[PDB]
């Protein structure tokens, strides 16, 4: 997971 | 400016992120957005010009900010949906299997259900909990933005979640896509906000  | 859900903003001319919801807390006009998009006293930019700048942020642990604007700001209970866009009348919190859509300045305004609440992102900058999923996609750029029913219920904001190597999680099925969001209401209470409806 990854912030956008 | 006007501000709406779902549209871009620069953070000190350097990073993307897209707009929650207009807010106001008494005299002062705001925004919502994510915590990630910037820290206390960034600035804020649309269309090239000053808006205002980060009041407060909490980053990871939850994933919220709020930025407050200039007087010239124009509020709008309004979540941009193509040339259109979604009336925003209430923050009252969707179920797991309702219909969801989301707003932001990478891959514009895209509806899917959701389908978990109370997930952890683990991210590299630390886990953020409590966060709703739903399978709509979305990619970098797109965090900060609107969650919202297509009756305008108020859901959340964008966090982030399965980006793949591309940036987006849009080219995999929607079962293998971790979309997540911040929930609005426990962010208009941390800060005292009250969200701009009609």
């Amino acid at each position: 997971a990854a912030p956008x | 400016a006007n501000i709406v859900g779902g549209i871009e903003y620069s953070i000190n001319n350097a990073s993307l992120c897209s707009v929650g919801f207009s807010v106001t807390r008494g005299a002062t006009k705001g925004f919502v957005t994510a915590g990630h998009c910037g820290t206390v006293n960034a600035t804020a930019r649309i269309g090239g010009a000053v808006v205002g700048t980060f009041a407060a942020r909490v980053f990871p642990g939850n994933d919220r900010a709020w930025v407050s604007l200039t007087s010239a700001q124009t509020l709008l209970p309004r979540v941009a949906n193509g040339s259109s866009f979604v009336t925003v009348r209430g923050s009252t919190e969707a179920a797991v299997g309702a219909a969801v859509c989301r707003s932001g300045r990478t891959t514009g305004y895209q509806c899917g259900t959701i389908t978990a609440k109370n997930v952890t992102a683990n991210y590299a900058e630390g886990a953020v909990r409590g966060l709703t999923q739903g399978n709509a996609c979305m990619g970098r750029g797109d965090s900060g933005g609107s969650w919202i029913t297509s009756a305008g219920q108020a859901q959340g904001v964008m966090s982030g979640g399965n980006v793949q190597s591309n940036g987006n999680n849009c080219g995999i099925p929607a079962s293998q896509r971790s979309s997540l969001f911040e929930r609005l209401q426990p962010i208009l209470s941390q800060y005292g906000l009250s969200l701009v409806t009609g």
